[PDB]
């Protein structure tokens, strides 16, 4: 499996055979092989490819904003 | 109609039932633009799902906002002319 | 291993035979309606899963309508304007012979 995916179970087959399934939004993985998609820390959100988490963004009417 | 009943509006057009003729021409310039708009890009209903993950809204895509603005803009050009003549008198 | 209940999904335990596993909850946009499911199924295009990810329930349509607190108010105003204009027109008609009209 790649860095952005996790393993899956094929019914009636040994553990050496699996499938690669994408991690959901809000979770990430950065391993060559992963059994689970690790959850993203608080105030952090997963990237588009779910490779690694990134910090969220603060929204407010700033003084330096053009408006 | 309000414009045709103003102190200094009818006299200029006369000698160029005329009141009715001028009520006809402006309304005809409004009728034509709407027909052209409908034949080219008619506004219709659209279903929006990207806004909410649980509920969906039914809107009315209005086609190019250039057209909607031109209706209001033509309407204002007439109101401004009427307001100017009435203010001078 | 204990069986996974409806709304859950199987998970791999590394280094162990496939008979032994763990149960993981399904995501929000998916559901599972069976026991010992290897994956969570996706709801249809116009359906959304319920709180417990066991089924899909239809979405709610939201639009401006007559039976809404905002709608009932706007209509009354339009009918009032129509009635006022009708009253004015009926007065000019009935008093057609006055010098003012
Ligand atoms: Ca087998
Ligand atoms: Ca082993």
């Amino acid at each position: 499996c790649l860095a952005g995916t996790r393993k899956g179970i094929i019914e009636g087959e040994p553990t050496c055979c699996f499938e690669c399934v994408e991690c959901p939004d809000g979770e990430y993985s950065d391993e060559t092989d992963a059994s689970a998609c690790n959850k993203c820390p608080d105030d952090f959100w997963s990237n588009e490819n779910h490779t690694s988490c990134i910090a969220k963004e603060i929204e407010f009417l700033s003084w330096t904003e053009p408006f | 109609c309000i414009l045709v009943k103003t102190n200094r509006v009818l006299l200029v057009f006369e000698a160029k039932n005329l009141q009715f003729l001028l009520v006809f021409l402006c309304t005809f310039m409004q009728i034509v633009i709407c027909v052209i708009w409908l034949y080219t890009a008619p506004p219709s209903s659209y279903r929006n799902q990207e806004l909410e993950d649980e509920i969906i809204f039914i809107t009315c895509h209005e086609g190019s906002l250039m057209a909607l603005g031109f209706l209001i803009g033509y309407t204002c050009l007439l109101a401004a002319i009427c307001f100017f003549f009435a203010f001078k008198s | 291993s204990r069986d996974c209940l409806a709304g859950t999904r199987k998970g791999i335990i590394e280094g162990e035979p496939t008979c032994c596993f763990e149960c993981v909850e399904c995501p929000d946009g998916e559901y599972s309606d069976e026991t010992d499911a290897s994956a969570c199924n996706k709801c249809p295009d116009d359906f959304w899963s319920n709180e417990n990810h066991t089924s899909c329930i239809a979405k709610e349509i939201e639009f401006l309508s007559w039976t809404e607190p905002f709608g009932i108010a706007l209509t009354l105003f339009a009918v009032l304007g129509i009635f006022l204009t009708a009253f004015v027109l009926g007065v000019f008609i009935k008093f057609r012979n006055t010098p003012i009209v």
